[PDB]
């Protein structure tokens, strides 16, 4: 009831809960007297008792094989009505009707940690992202490595990382606090390390005191060649902060692969 | 008894026409897997195809005066319209052959340009069925030759007649799809 | 007999392979057309390779051997159709926008 | 001797894998030894190993099921120890190499040698005993069918000694099962030991397709079937139309580590996106090809144990059928998460839920089955009434998942993992247990014991409910599959009683092999006599138990449905023919081990690269099928002397029980 998905942060996250439990109980009206007639019928018209009524050249009956067809049916009709009027809404690559500004952020998927680069800020994180509380937050995925799954499990849904594949994905979180994200695809021995805390400050004056800080830091990637160095094969990295970033660095881990 | 065979037999190619058309769907998603390498229109020589597909052609219509010998009594004469299809078929794996010789060592192959390993998935794997029809066929000729036309020897003609004409059927597939639409 | 039928599924298969090469050699001044014409006379084709060659027919094995083309077909165009729109849409996506 | 192998493979100075090896070398040596000393070398050979009988046959793809089984299982409680100690804060044995071999050989014995052979194994006994056929229509391609599995088994097996398994999961994704990202014989173990079963399992449905059309009895037509030949056939169309595309994605992955070509690469215009459409369009009808049979066994064993005719003939086979269609237009589902449109997410999320219509039509008609009858708690009876309850939880699960706005969240979790173990081991591990206690008698001519038959259940259903429902939370609050090290505190606790669950589902495999025991050793109690030891409906049960080789002197005429059953009610049921004829029985041929034996040697000479052994592998497989050419001598007949005694020494057993 208190697991990251009954009781969710984000707007895509709550509006999922209410998808996952209408669905199960819009299933539990066929589900539950099916395992009750599994366990009725079962005990009522045992060999032992001779009360019951014993008709055993009864086989065919329209009046009852009509509603074992219809009533799935119906669910299904019902579950007909939604699965397209919410796929249509919590897709992935569509922006919330928010109209705050959205923060793009850049995620490239790597061996094996996650790599984060901010566009419009010019601040590049490792296993670390920022973005302030009630505000849309644009994702786009890339992989520099084999595929892996961006996945924050209380701020809503998830979306594949592939090489040389742009995949983009909309959040945005209703409440202050830190959500440990993972990845959700299997990439490799330094998979299970794959870990990365998303800070949700619950003001934008806090966020800039974030990118503030991250500025401060000697590191810098301004170039493809700083790039591979960090690309090296690694497990379980810390959070590292690089002050200058290349202007289109995101293109240039696509354009690798892609020419 | 013979007939089960046949209709057996005929269900496998029912799977192994699925199984081509998986190379048809993923040569379709890679037609334009070009990886600044050479197109259709670079490569396919179309004079080059159109004896390739008569070649095929020709190894069917000869297929089918064989199974004709057979119903009759003519010992002789289903090896010798059995000796004419070979040919044919020879004539059909020594044209992909060449045809692939030249795109190897002009550096067009495989392992570059990943459109072309669709194109060698495809055509290599319809030709692959042809040469295992071609060994088919020469054991097919030497039972014949030795046996007779026996009750055994009728049910592996027509097991085979059905294998030569769907490789012909397939072909017409593949020089629609690959060569016509290609080289445009 | 016989032998009149996988004759005239010989004369046919050549006129429905030289017209395809012809017109895409020639140019034939509309590409549509063309496309148009490779398909149709692609299936045409194949269907005369199935009467005249393979023998097909619905009173062969008591309603068999011709269901099974039927359903197999429709196994193909579910998984050479279904893919391609699939592929066409990951394709489409997955780009920088 | 050559190749990639230079005695370096060998996984020495690690003691998880030597004593594993050493396991099976004294285990495999003491059971050589054993035949020797019984001189029982000349019995397995001319009479089980080149048998072409599908009663012989049936029996050992179920033994190579059994044997699979224990390690598949032996694995898999491996994990659930590394999970429950890697959790509050103890990296202890089962290092992230040595772990991702393990999930990669646990889904890939589970699938295709412990479920497949299983399924197959009771299709290969029982099939050809229902329609009246004395034995299937190609002979000796069920036999290569079974041996082409045996070298299935040999490569997986290898691997644990040899080399190394994949480190992938078991379905070999795109570019980390790549050559520059798995540079090992790992994906190479992977690609032959799923290619050269999986061409004698496409064989294994050719056969059984025409032997349900073709080689019935005469007088049953289509809709006088009994159910399980309904849903054997309906089955036996997915493994015709979904194995060649698993043979050509697995062939597009060797050409990618081999030839280096460019398919499913990031680099030179591949498209790794194309593989994931594959090998799911073959994924999704791969897991309806182990349901659909199951759903026969419960059909037949529901309609015996209740002393009642099955409830709703005609809408049973046109449920079977349906799921045939649909299963082919519904594999978008496994990777929803992918990035598609939202018109492509939706347009499969809904024909997904269509699927579970006929499912459930399925579900209701077995609980109207026994709505009126005499339900005898049998210890079969007791998996069918276990199984609608747990089939019904997981599939519940599995609409919910086919939903992707809820898939967006529960992709690749916990949620999923419970998911599908609630469906086999509720659905087809169950539905295997039940077809195995109904047909031991008919199999081997005694019955299993009643006691230990009914403890080896309870374990098994009361322990998945501990093993895996914790997963179905675990899911809920984020952990995902294939985590091996530091996992997160707050997911302690809960893998603590998953793991103590799984320690009640090894009671129940080892219940299963003390009934076994039992059964075996005391084999002269409780004796099949009369062939029928319940109230038997299908023509099976006509025959004596075990069946006399040819399993029918004369095959019967067939005028309604449950033909025995009908035969007993018009009052005879059993006749003794005034004459009889000789009947035509094919060889045990030596050949089909012989391929088998030269394509284990071409498949482990590809995997290290031993090209010279891979040409004479490879014309192995060709010359022996050339050389089964010229043999004239593939069949014979049994003479009357024979059949007459055999029927003779049946009859009077009938006649001693009244009838
Ligand atoms: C043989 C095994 C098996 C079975 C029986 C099923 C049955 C179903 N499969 Fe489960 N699938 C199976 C094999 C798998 N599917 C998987 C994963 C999976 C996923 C991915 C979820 C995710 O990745 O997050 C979806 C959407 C489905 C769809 C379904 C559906 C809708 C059914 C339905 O057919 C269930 C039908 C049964 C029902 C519905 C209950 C009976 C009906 C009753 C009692 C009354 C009627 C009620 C209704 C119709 C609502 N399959 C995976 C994991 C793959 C991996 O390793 O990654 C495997 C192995
Ligand atoms: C690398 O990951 C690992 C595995 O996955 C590959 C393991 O299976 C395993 C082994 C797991 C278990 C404890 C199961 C132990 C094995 C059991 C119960 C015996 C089952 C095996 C047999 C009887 C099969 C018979 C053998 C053959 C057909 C092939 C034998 C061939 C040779 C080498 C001669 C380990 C330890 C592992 O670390
Ligand atoms: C390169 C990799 C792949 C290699 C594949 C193997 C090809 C090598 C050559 C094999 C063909 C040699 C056949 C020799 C003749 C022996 C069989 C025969 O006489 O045919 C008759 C047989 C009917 O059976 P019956 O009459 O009872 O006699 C039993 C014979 N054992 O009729 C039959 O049903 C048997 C004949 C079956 C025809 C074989 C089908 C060919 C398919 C080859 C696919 C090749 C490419 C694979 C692609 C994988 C994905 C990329
Ligand atoms: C290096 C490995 C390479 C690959 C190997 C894979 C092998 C797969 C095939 C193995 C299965 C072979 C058959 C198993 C033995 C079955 C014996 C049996 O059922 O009893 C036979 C007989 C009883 O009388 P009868 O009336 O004939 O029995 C039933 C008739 N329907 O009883 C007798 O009179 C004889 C007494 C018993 C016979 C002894 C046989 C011992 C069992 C052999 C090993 C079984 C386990 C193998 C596991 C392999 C796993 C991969
Ligand atoms: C599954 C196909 C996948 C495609 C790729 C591989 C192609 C090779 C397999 C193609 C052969 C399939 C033929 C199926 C025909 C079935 C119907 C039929 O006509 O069967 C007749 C006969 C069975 O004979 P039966 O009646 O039982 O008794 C008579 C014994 N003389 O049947 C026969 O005797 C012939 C069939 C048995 C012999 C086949 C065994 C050879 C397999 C070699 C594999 C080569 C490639 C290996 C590498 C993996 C791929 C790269
Ligand atoms: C749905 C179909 C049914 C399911 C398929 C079967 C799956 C499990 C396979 C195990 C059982 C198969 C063999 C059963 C044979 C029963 C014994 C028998 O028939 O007698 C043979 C022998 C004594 O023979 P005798 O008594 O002289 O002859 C009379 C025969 N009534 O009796 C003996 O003393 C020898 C018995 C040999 C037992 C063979 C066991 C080898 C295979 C075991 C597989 C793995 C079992 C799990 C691990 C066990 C570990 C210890
Ligand atoms: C399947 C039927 C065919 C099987 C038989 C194939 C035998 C090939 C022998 C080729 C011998 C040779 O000279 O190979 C050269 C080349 C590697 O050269 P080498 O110097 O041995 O380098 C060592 C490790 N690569 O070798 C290679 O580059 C690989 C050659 C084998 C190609 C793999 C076959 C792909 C089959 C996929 C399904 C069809
Ligand atoms: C008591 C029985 C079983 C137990 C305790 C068990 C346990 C497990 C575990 C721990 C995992 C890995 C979960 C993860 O990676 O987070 C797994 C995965 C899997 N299991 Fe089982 N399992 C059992 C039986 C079966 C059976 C009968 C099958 C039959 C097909 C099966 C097929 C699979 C498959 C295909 C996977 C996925 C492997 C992968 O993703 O690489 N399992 N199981
Ligand atoms: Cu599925």
């Amino acid at each position: 009831c208190n697991s990251a998905l009954l009781d969710p942060k984000g707007q895509i996250g709550l509006e999922q809960r209410s998808l996952i439990l209408t669905a199960f109980g819009l299933m539990l009206i066929v589900v539950i007297p099916a395992i009750l007639m599994a366990v009725g019928f079962a005990w009522k018209y045992r060999a032992s008792n001779k009360d019951a009524k014993y008709s055993p050249n009864w086989s065919h009956s329209n009046k009852v094989e009509a509603v074992v067809w219809t009533v799935p049916i119906l669910i299904i009709i019902f579950l007909a009505v939604l699965t397209w009027k919410t796929t249509h809404a919590l897709e992935p690559s569509k922006p919330l009707a928010h109209d705050e500004k959205p923060i793009t952020i850049e995620v490239v998927s790597m061996d094996w940690k996650w790599f984060f680069i901010y566009p419009e800020q010019g601040i590049a994180t490792v296993n670390e992202i920022a973005f302030p509380a009630n505000t849309p937050v644009y994702f786009k995925v890339t992989s520099n490595s084999v595929m892996n799954s961006f996945f924050i499990p209380r701020l809503g849904s998830q979306i594949y990382a592939m090489a040389g594949m742009q995949t983009r994905l909309h959040l945005i979180a209703n409440e202050p606090g830190t959500y440990d994200g993972i990845s959700a695809s299997y990439s490799g021995p330094g998979f299970s390390g794959m870990k990365f805390k998303a800070i949700a400050t619950p003001d934008r004056a806090a966020f800039d005191q974030w990118v503030a800080k991250a500025k401060q830091s000697p590191n810098t990637m301004s170039d493809m060649a700083a790039f591979e160095k960090l690309a090296a094969p690694s497990e379980y990295n810390q959070v590292e902060y690089f002050s200058n970033v290349k202007p289109d660095l995101f293109a240039d881990v696509i354009n690798k692969f892609m020419a | 008894a013979g007939g089960t065979k046949i209709f057996g037999f005929w269900i496998y190619l029912m799977s192994d026409c699925i199984l081509f058309s998986i190379l048809f769907a993923t040569y379709a998603v890679l037609v334009n897997g070009t990886a600044g390498g050479p197109t259709g229109k670079d490569i396919f020589e179309l004079p080059f195809v159109l004896v390739e597909t008569f070649l095929l052609l020709f190894s069917s219509i000869t297929y089918g005066m064989a199974a004709i010998a057979m119903y009759k009594n003519n010992k002789s004469q289903v090896i010798s319209w059995l000796a004419l299809t070979w040919l044919f078929g020879a004539g059909f794996i020594g044209m992909e052959i060449y045809e692939f010789h030249h795109l190897i060592v002009n550096g067009m192959g495989p392992d570059r340009s990943g459109f072309l390993s669709a194109f060698f998935a495809l055509v290599g794997t319809h030709g692959l069925h042809v040469t295992s029809g071609l060994i088919w066929m020469a054991v097919l000729m030497v039972q014949i030759a030795r046996r007779g036309l026996t009750s055994t020897n009728r049910t592996r003609i027509m097991c085979l007649s059905l294998f030569w004409h769907f490789l012909d059927v397939v072909w017409i597939c593949v020089f629609t799809v690959v060569y016509l639409m290609g080289a445009m | 007999g016989s032998v009149k039928t996988y004759m005239t599924g010989f004369i046919l298969s050549i006129i429905l392979t030289v017209i395809p090469f012809w017109m895409v050699m020639t140019g034939a001044a509309s590409p549509a057309v063309i496309l148009g014409t490779i398909l149709a006379m692609a299936v045409v084709q194949v269907l005369v390779h199935l009467v005249c060659f393979l023998h097909m027919n619905t009173k062969s094995d008591e309603g068999w051997n011709m269901t099974a083309f039927v359903f197999t077909v429709l196994i193909i165009a579910i998984l050479v159709v279904g893919s391609i729109w699939i592929m066409w849409n990951l394709n489409y996506n997955m780009m920088m926008h | 001797m050559f190749g990639k192998l230079s005695l370096d493979a060998v996984p020495f100075h690690e003691p998880i894998v030597m004593v594993t090896i050493a396991g099976i070398i004294l285990g495999g040596l003491a059971l050589v030894g054993l035949i020797t000393y019984f001189g029982k070398w000349t019995y397995l050979w001319k009479e089980w190993l080149t048998s072409v009988d599908h009663k012989r046959l049936g029996i050992m793809y179920i033994i190579v099921a059994i044997v699979m089984l224990l390690r598949g299982f032996a694995d898999a409680i491996m994990m659930r120890s590394q999970q429950a100690l890697a959790s509050a804060g103890e990296a202890g044995f089962l290092p992230p190499h040595h772990y991702d071999q393990i999930f990669t050989a646990h889904g890939v014995i589970m699938i295709f040698f412990v479920a497949m052979p299983f399924v197959i194994g009771l299709m290969n006994l029982v099939v050809p005993l229902q329609i009246g056929a004395r034995d299937v229509a190609f002979p000796f391609l069920n036999n290569l069918s079974f041996w082409f599995t045996v070298v299935g088994v040999i490569l997986v097996n290898v691997s644990l000694g040899v080399g190394e398994f994949a480190q992938t999961g078991w379905l070999a994704y795109p570019p980390l099962s790549g050559i520059e990202y798995s540079p090992g014989v790992g994906v190479d173990y992977w690609i032959w030991s799923l290619q050269l079963s999986g061409i004698g399992t496409t064989l294994t449905g050719i056969n059984f397709f025409v032997t349900i059309l073709k080689m019935r009895a005469p007088g049953m037509t289509m809709f006088k079937m009994p159910v399980f030949t309904w849903a054997s056939l309906c089955a036996n169309v997915l493994i015709i139309a979904s194995f060649p595309i698993l043979t050509v994605t697995v062939a597009l992955l060797t050409l990618d580590r081999y030839l280096g070509t460019h398919f499913f690469t990031n680099d030179m215009g591949g498209n790794m996106m194309m593989y994931i459409n594959l090998i799911w369009a073959w994924g999704h009808p791969e897991v309806y090809i182990l349901i659909l049979p199951v759903f026969g066994v419960f059909s037949e064993i529901a309609a015996t144990f209740s002393r009642k005719r099955l409830f709703g003939y005609t809408s049973l086979v046109w449920a079977t059928v349906c799921i045939t269609v649909l299963s082919f237009i519904v594999w978008l589902h496994h990777f929803f998460t992918m990035g598609a449109g939202a018109n492509v997410n939706a347009f499969f999320g809904i024909t997904t839920m269509i699927i579970a219509i006929p499912t459930g039509v399925k579900i209701f008609n077995w609980l109207f089955t026994m709505y009126q009858g005499r339900i005898v708690f049998h210890s079969a009876m007791l998996w069918t009434i276990g199984f609608i309850v747990t089939f019904s939880v997981g599939g519940m699960t599995g609409v919910l998942l086919a939903v992707p706005g809820a898939d967006f969240v529960l992709h690749n979790s916990l949620f999923l993992i419970a998911h599908f173990h609630n469906v086999i081991i509720g659905g087809v591990v169950f539905g295997c247990f039940a077809g195995m206690t109904y047909w031991w008698p008919k199999a081997f001519g005694f019955k299993l014991n009643e006691t230990w038959g009914k403890r080896a259940f309870w374990f098994w259903i009361i322990g998945f409910f501990v093993a895996f429902m914790p997963l179905y939370a675990l899911g809920f609050m984020g952990m995902t599959r294939r985590l091996s090290q530091q996992i997160d505190p707050q997911f302690h606790t809960m893998l603590m009683i998953a793991a103590s669950g799984a320690v009640l589902i090894a009671l129940g495999i080892l219940c299963l092999v003390i009934q076994m025991y039992v059964s075996i050793r005391d084999r002269d109690q409780n004796r099949d006599l009369t062939g029928d030891p319940w109230g038997g409906r299908t023509l099976e049960w006509a025959t004596s138990s075990p069946p006399p080789f040819y399993n029918f002197a004369v095959v019967p005429h067939v005028h309604e449905r449950d033909a025995f059953w009908e035969m007993k009610e018009k009052g005879e049921a059993y006749k003794k023919p005034d004459h009889y004829e000789e009947i035509h029985m094919p060889k045990n041929s030596g050949a089909g081990i012989v391929i088998a034996a030269f394509s284990t040697i071409f498949g482990f000479a590809m995997i290290w690269h031993i090209w010279w052994l891979a040409i004479v592998g490879f014309a192995g497989m060709i010359i022996t099928w050339i050389v089964k050419s010229f043999d004239e001598d593939v069949d014979y007949y049994v003479p009357v002397a024979e059949i007459e005694k055999l029927e003779n020494q049946h009859f009077d057993e009938i006649t001693k029980a009244g009838l």
